[PDB]
């Protein structure tokens, strides 16, 4: 694999036809075809038509009579649409028929036409001395030995050389030629040594290391810029060739060193050649913007010289001084010795300098194509920044990047219609309990809910999340892209909600095509509209479970109370336009017709009635607690007396409020109603305003009352705020290893040279940080970074400031990205519900870990790749016992970490519990290390053994998470099975096997028979506000729906001694 | 007006970056000759295609030269003075002995094809009588044939005179690479450390007995009232090949006069070349 | 919940691009798109064509040469049917390519182009004293501190204000 | 260039382990063969063939023909999730809508989508995805991702694979398709091996395809590939990690490592995709825990391993196809 | 400016006015010569304004 | 103009405190020779960078 292997051959001599072929090489009979005769592309954005001919024709100088042909006039038939094949094909057939090369057919088997000379002869209408030489003796063009082909012309003309102009490979660019080739008399190597030595005295001239037909030729440039672009394209060719030559693959390329030698040139060329011969670039299959190439490579010289060790630097300087030298790797020269041994007559550029050493330097990344980089920065590296200067990110325009308040949802259409109920648990409601909860209600009401929870409630508004999804449903409709969905299906309801017009159906499966003359206006939804739709879906899905069509039953009716319910009634009415006799009434104050406008309490004479009632009445706000209590009571009373099935919103869901509600329904009906506290997925994610489903059933409702229900806990654990909520700041300066920063972001731009340092400093605070350049022209790199508390809780365990800065140096300048288009980041990014749950759990644990005294260390079993670390204070030692945490002992030693990469043993005898240590057991009991589910009895064995080991030690606190069984019966009833879903009775977290669930009473039973003190605890709303504000994460909508049930039903056990 | 609008909005001029791509001014502004020495070029002569103003681009593409870039071979063999490292000159037209039709006359005829359609467009837009149209059209055909007549005397007989004249000893600077879009003459100066430099080339306002003022109208007599030896219709006047000795002897006379001219000043300047001096404190750093 | 909470910021200073961006903010290469580059609606009943440009272009004083463009002649191709996307898109692409703001590119990371002043300068064909001030020294449009951006123009022109 | 059926390109061929135990002397005897085969490189002839008949060049005329029939409207019928659909997603750089489950949405009248841009390792990653859906269950006709499930694709330049995969699964709800690896443009995360210690990637599936750093100690490639398999297995129930240097010692130390991490043995098998380069010895290893104990966990003399083992230092420079005339 | 904005606007004014007078002429069956004359007088004013 | 704006922002004039340090006004004002006999100096000749 070490030696280079290649089948070198002159492709240009190969391209030249035998003389008899010349009459037919124009193919007068057959029509030219793409992918063979030619290829043409319309670069749609640049509005340019590039036509490259193929085969022998690919090198061709057009006669001015050739340019008078229509085929070249074709681009001017446009802008802009691509030339239809049929016009192009036949016009090309016409001009190809037009060309009649002079030649002499011959029966000898060794002759080949001198394609270049004959084409150049014809191109000048044969008035050049080489042209008339072709005319009087066309047989001269024929040749066997490739070199003598031009020799016979030189001797016949008595001239020292010939200058051939070169056409653009694109044949639609009638523009000035960059340069022109000059074939030289040569033929002995010595004549070449002379021609080059003399060539040093000229101006803008360059040669390849080896020449086609074994005849020396030198390019001569009209201007230094044309030279720069040529040298660039060829440096790139030599790199792309070397990249596979080093991989040992066979290479059929024409010459071993495709790089040009600057026989005479400007400084920029000498430097381009010097940096070009060093092969700095890493192999890259990504498409390059070939147009900006020179600039790119010059920037690369500008970087290579800027950061190379002094000996490499001096080597590039030597290279830059002996520009007429051809520097080359030893393997290259070995290949040359091979081809000289094979063909002794061959000419090669003589003035080479072999590299005894291939230089030791990092390969540079280079993707000149579109795409912002999203670096996943590592906490530690080779470089040690003893003290770094502050980096000031120059402020960004919104033209280059915007920052919205909240990330819009990206979700499936079915997901938005996804309710998640909570059934009542307690069997009775003793009179003292009512007082004890009444005080909590009067207090929570008179002293309002947290400003942070309320701000989040009113910041991530659901309409803004849903809108891009609902808007996309609309745009596919009006352009006719949609045409198939079942009637009554949720996608149909979504179409009714995305367009303000009737939806006819030519058949049950096919949508009626949009009438040709018009485009319907987008549907107008208020923020509470989609929630009302999801409550309707919840009602049809609670009336019966298996239903596919959410259409109203015939001869049935429904009412929608509450302000501004008009869009809901419109989408509902038009959704049910097909079903016969479907009344859909509307009600509420501020309600335009069709909706009745009425105020709460409803007028005493009025007697509303339906099969269904989606009450959604808002609180009047400015009132006594006695007032909101009596008002909501009468609202539920009226909502229940009229409908067999109901779904009334509760603005202030105190345990006392809801239990007094069930007490009221029992007071009215005798037999208890079957209530459940629903929470729609289309409802605002942070809203605590849960709904209560209500329906009488023939069976008596055992356990009618709620207590400690998750829907209620969303409202109860919310309390008066201690301080004003954190507002996502966007700081620009990057201090090195400085702890102080607000939650938020790190937007800015900085010069590409100081860019690696920027990421080398940025790593201290940010788990990842996207970076890009507007263009190859731009000297700056735009940079965005979220500030994650976990990484800050990792990098700040010690004063050490290691970083992968040396690797980041390779990305400069082209390895950092490019994106002319705007990017829109968000002050609040989306994340999955389970990750947020782990954040609330880590906050619930971390804010207790601070209050405790004496315990030196945190042993977090199951803390994969230090996920648990945000819990741990910077002074504390941290130990992980996960047989999946990869070990770098340098990082263990660096951040005061210790990691035992063995499975933790749950047996009581071998357990190594210790005094004054905090044992974290977060979601580890549920799974074996390989990922197989642990049976519930085995989990009981795990908690039993851990409490048993904990009985015999001081200052030990354990936090063992467990999924409760009671969630299953919840999730089986609810539709929002996204991410968290029941399967075979086992709860399934995303990216996990379903895991069997423990019973809580059994857990407290084993924990009380063990006799150890214990506290069931679950993260609360303040924890949610803490995590979502601190990380910059925003709640998902379906995630917001599922999150309360998911959180209350995975309690953490807190053992303590 | 619309074509000109998009055009002049692109910029009246442009420069060439180190990348080599043209970058336009974006700013309407009359050209003045001072700009000729700078990095700027006039925009009409750029030949960068522009959307919506293609007609101006075509008419400007009527201005592209038909000649070629001859190497000043004989002058190099004779070691005549030459400011360029590779002397070259642009001949206005190639010789075309063989063809049934002069390529030069053909191109001029296509030029009058474009120009005639432009004047017909302009005439019909401006409600002109058909007779006056027939008259301009006929005058245009007339010029086309007159050009067809003199085209030989240019391509075949003036081209040689431009080539031998290209080789003369005194024509030392390069004049034109033949590419209007990127041409800029090399600008040597006589720099001095002890004075401001003198450009060899500037707008000094020495019109040289009026020589530097250019009457383009000279094309009219040349096309339409001057016979050429090569175009008899056929007297067959014998061609004249001038004795080299006359132009050679005046060239040489100019040269020797020039050297002998510089000589006395150049001698004293050599004698005093070391005489320029700088004031210099010498602080002492030793006891003695 | 009682105290007001808000992230106040100057949206107009935010809208202004860095100077290197100015050459490409006209987006000569890419075709403009609805919901981003612009939004246009045909109020079918009023038979009126409302076209609002977006981004930095949303605040822009057209030159009288800019009004001579076909894109503004588009409503008069009608009444009444809404302009087909393809005519509007490309005409907008043409006029957007037509605008060449004067500026000086700079390697500093803190500069932003004075979008308003440069657009107003171009709009008058640079014959206003602020306009010719932009012409002779385009780098003046560049600024770091948002306030000094107009100050440097006031001091340079010696004038008490600008309309 | 290859001439082949579209289904053929998605065709993996595994090799299950045979030996029931791994005695300590055998590890030394294979360790010497590994250190020797690594420090003294593989044959220049096998490597030249490995790098000459590149798979992209073979596949391209087939993949290009799939494209040309599309843009002229010649294709219009294929089932969703079918391998021909994946091939269309791989032959065209645009979204593929379906007016029905059987009928492709007609190409919009005003435009022709640009050809899809594949790097040489793209099609191999696609075939490994097909291998994963076909190893999760055998009879499947649609290779669409299951709803509410995710997958990650480690390795340099995995972008085209993630694009074709994402657009292939555009219809299925909630289908995350993450990307990773050094030199990786967005959507793909750019990260270097070893993965950062804080980072915690996780999915139902992991098609690891990490390349060797080449310039390193054998101890280095051993520890690095070990940590790569460790991370690749801890995150996914099902995995398909590439082994650049499949010595019997390497792979058996890999199974030894998985037993060291999980207790119970993983059900490994050495897969080799048909879309992989024909001469490459870089076989993949499928990895999945099962409730049953894995009897005969270890490999020896397996064919996938023999492709690498019987390759040795070349005696002479490989024959290069001359074209003589006389 | 290379071109007075005032003269430019007057020229577009005479563009509109000239097309209005050509419309009026063709509707009223006028001879082409008298049309050439009004059109020429219009161009004449355009340059005088210039 | 820009360099001008910075300079005049420093002040068109200055005094010289007992330390000898210059103290610029921060203010633009037209000079008058009424100032020649006072503490103030034109700032253009401060020769302070
Ligand atoms: C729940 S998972 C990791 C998720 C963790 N909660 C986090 O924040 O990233 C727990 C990890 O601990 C390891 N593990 C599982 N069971 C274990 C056990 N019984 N003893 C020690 N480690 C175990 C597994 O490798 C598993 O990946």
């Amino acid at each position: 694999m070490w030696h280079y292997t290649s089948i070198n051959n002159d492709t240009r001599v190969a391209l030249d036809p035998k003389p008899n072929q010349i009459r037919t090489i124009t193919k007068p009979n057959t029509v030219p075809q793409l992918g063979t005769d030619y290829l043409y592309t319309f670069n749609s954005q640049r509005r340019s038509h590039t036509l490259r001919l193929l085969g022998p024709f690919q090198y061709f100088n057009f006669s001015e009579t050739d340019r008078g042909h229509p085929l070249f006039r074709l681009p001017l038939k446009y802008p802009s649409k691509a030339i239809p094949a049929d016009e192009l094909i036949d016009n090309l057939h016409s001009w190809m028929r037009s060309v009649h090369l002079l030649h002499v057919r011959s029966e000898d088997n060794t002759l080949r036409y001198n394609w270049m000379l004959g084409v150049y002869a014809r191109s000048t209408n044969y008035t050049t001395p080489v042209g008339q030489l072709v005319v009087n003796a066309p047989a001269i063009l024929n040749y066997s030995n490739p070199q003598d082909a031009f020799n016979s012309v030189f001797v016949a003309l008595g001239i020292d050389y010939i200058d051939i102009p070169i056409t653009n490979s694109n044949i639609f660019d009638d523009s000035s030629t960059p340069y022109n080739v000059r074939i030289w008399h040569a033929p002995t190597m010595t004549e070449v040594n002379h021609i080059l030595a003399l060539m040093r005295k000229s101006t803008l001239v360059s040669t390849h290391s080896s020449w086609h037909w074994n005849v020396l030729h030198t390019f001569h440039y009209r201007s230094e810029s044309d030279m720069i672009d040529h040298f660039a394209a060829k440096i790139l060719e030599d790199w792309r060739q070397k990249e596979k030559l080093d991989k040992g693959a066979l290479v059929e390329a024409d010459r071993v060193i495709q790089r040009l030698i600057p026989l005479s040139s400007s400084t920029y060329v000498q430097r381009l050649a010097a940096i070009g011969a060093l092969y700095p670039n890493e192999f890259t299959e990504n498409v390059l913007d070939l147009s900006r190439l020179s600039t790119a490579l010059l920037q690369l010289s500008d970087t290579y010289y800027q950061h190379a060790n002094d000996q490499l630097r001096r080597l590039y300087r030597r290279m830059y001084n002996d520009s007429r030298t051809l520097y080359m790797t030893q393997r290259h020269q070995e290949l040359l010795l091979a081809q000289i041994t094979a063909d002794p007559n061959i000419l090669l550029y003589p003035y080479t300098y072999i590299f005894t050493t291939i230089p030791t330097s990092m390969n540079y990344i280079s993707n000149t194509g579109q795409g912002r980089i999203k670096h996943s920065l590592t906490v530690t590296g080779a470089t040690e920044h003893d003290t770094v200067a502050d980096i000031v990110l120059g402020q960004t325009g919104e033209d280059v990047i915007t920052i919205s308040m909240v990330e819009p949802m990206s979700i499936a259409v079915e997901d938005m219609y996804g309710y998640v109920l909570d059934t009542p648990t307690r069997d009775i409601w003793p009179a003292d309990e009512q007082i004890e909860q009444k005080g909590d209600a009067v207090a929570l009401y008179d002293t309002k809910t947290s400003r942070a929870l309320g701000m989040f409630n009113n910041t991530v508004r659901i309409d803004d999340l849903l809108s891009p999804l609902l808007s996309l449903v609309y745009r596919t409709y009006i352009k006719g892209d949609t045409m198939t969905m079942t009637q009554g299906s949720l996608d149909h309801l979504t179409l009714c909600a995305a367009v303000d017009s009737d939806i006819t159906f030519v058949g049950n499966r096919m949508i009626a095509p949009l009438p040709e003359g018009y485009i319907p206006k987008p549907m107008h939804r208020n923020n509470s509209t989609m929630k009302m739709l999801s409550l309707y879906v919840a009602l049809k899905k609670l009336e019966n479970f298996a239903t596919n069509s959410y259409l109203m039953a015939p001869d049935t009716s429904i009412i929608l109370l509450g302000a501004e319910r008009e869009p809901a009634v419109n989408i509902l009415r038009r959704f049910n336009r097909n079903v016969s006799n479907v009344r859909i009434i509307g009600m509420g104050d501020r309600a335009v017709e069709p909706n009745i406008r009425v105020r709460v309490p409803f007028p005493i004479d009025k007697n509303i009635s339906a099969d269904f009632i989606i009450c959604d009445i808002n609180s009047y706000e400015d009132q006594s607690f006695e007032s909101m209590f009596s008002e909501t009571i009468s609202v539920v009373t009226t909502c229940a007396s009229a409908a067999t099935r109901a779904l009334v919103k509760i603005n202030h869901p105190s345990e006392y409020m809801i239990n007094s509600v069930i007490e009221r329904l029992s007071q009215l009906g005798g037999v208890f109603y079957h209530t459940a506290l629903l929470k729609t997925a289309s409802q605002n994610p942070y809203s605590y305003e849960t709904y209560i489903y209500i329906t009488p059933i023939a069976a008596a409702v055992r356990f009618p009352f709620y207590s400690n229900s998750a829907m209620i806990n969303r409202y109860m654990t919310a309390v008066a705020d201690d301080e004003m909520p954190i507002i996502p700041s966007i700081h620009t300066v990057i201090k090195g290893h400085s702890n102080t920063y607000s939650p938020g972001l790190f937007c800015g731009c900085v010069d590409v040279q100081s860019a690696p340092l920027a990421l080398s400093q940025l790593k201290s605070y940010c788990s990842e940080a996207t970076t890009w350049r507007v263009d190859s022209d731009d000297n700056l790199v735009n940079i965005i970074a979220r500030i994650d508390p976990a990484r800050i809780a990792l990098e700040f365990r010690t004063r050490s400031n290691t970083s992968a800065y040396h690797e980041y140096q390779r990305y400069v300048p082209n390895g950092l990205g490019f994106k002319v288009r705007k990017t829109r980041e968000f002050r609040y990014m989306h994340r999955e519900v389970t990750f947020i749950h782990k954040l609330m759990m880590y906050a619930l644990i971390r804010e207790q870990i601070s209050l405790t005294e004496n315990m030196t260390q945190v042993v977090s079993i199951g803390g994969r790749n230090l996920a648990d670390i945000s819990v741990v204070p910077l002074n504390m030692k941290y130990v992980v016992i996960d047989p999946a945490t990869r070990i770098e002992t340098l990082t263990q030693e660096k951040k005061n970490i210790e990691v035992q990469s063995r499975p933790f043993q749950f047996d009581a005898a071998n357990m190594d519990l210790e005094n004054n240590s905090i044992y974290l057991f977060i979601a580890v009991i549920m799974n074996e290390p390989n990922g197989a589910a642990t049976p519930a009895r085995m989990q009981m064995d795990k908690i039993r053994n851990v409490a048993t080991a904990m009985l015999t030690r001081t200052n030990c606190v354990a936090y063992i998470s467990f999924y409760e069984a009671g969630i299953i019966t919840r999730l089986d009833q609810s539709t929002a099975h996204k991410t968290i879903r029941v399967e075979e009775g086992r709860l399934k977290v995303a990216n996990y096997v379903p895991v069997d669930t423990l019973v809580e009473a059994d857990v407290t039973l084993m924990l009380r028979d063990i006799g150890i003190t214990h506290e069931i605890i679950r993260p609360s709303t303040p924890e949610l506000i803490d995590a979502c504000s601190n990380y910059g994460i925003r709640l998902g909508s379906t995630g917001g729906a599922v999150l309360d049930v998911f959180n209350h039903y995975s309690p953490v056990i807190k053992l303590v001694r | 007006p619309v074509e000109y609008g998009i055009f002049v909005q692109r910029g009246a001029t442009y420069t060439i970056n180190a990348a080599g791509e043209f970058e336009f001014s974006g700013r309407n502004e009359k050209w003045d000759q001072a700009l000729y020495l700078s990095e700027h070029f006039p925009a009409l002569f750029s030949d960068v295609p522009l959307a919506g103003a293609n007609t101006i681009i075509a008419i400007m593409r009527l201005f592209t030269p038909q000649g070629f870039l001859r190497t000043d071979d004989l002058a190099i063999a004779a070691n005549f003075p030459r400011a360029s490292r590779n002397p070259q000159t642009y001949i206005p037209y190639t010789n075309q002995r063989g063809t049934v039709t002069n390529e030069f006359a053909s191109r001029f005829r296509t030029i009058v094809a474009t120009l005639a359609n432009v004047v017909n467009e302009r005439a019909v837009q401006d409600d002109m009588q058909k007779a006056t149209r027939s008259c301009t059209k006929q005058w245009l055909r007339h010029l086309e044939t007159q050009f067809d007549n003199i085209a030989v005397a240019h391509t075949d007989h003036l081209s040689v005179v431009y080539a031998t004249m290209s080789n003369f000893m005194l024509n030392f600077t390069n004049n034109f690479s033949g590419n209007h879009a990127t041409f800029k003459p090399d600008q040597y100066v006589i720099t001095s450390p002890e004075g401001s430099y003198k450009p060899i080339i500037e707008r000094q306002g020495e019109t040289v007995d009026g020589l530097t003022i250019i009457d383009t109208s000279i094309v009219w007599p040349i096309l339409c009232q001057c016979t050429y030896p090569l175009v008899r219709q056929s007297i067959m006047e014998e061609i004249v090949y001038p004795d080299p000795s006359t132009t050679l002897s005046q060239s040489l006379s100019v040269a020797q006069v020039l050297s002998k001219l510089t000589l006395p000043d150049a001698f004293i300047n050599m004698i005093l070349s070391g005489g320029d001096s700088v004031v210099m404190r010498t602080y002492q750093t030793e006891a003695d």
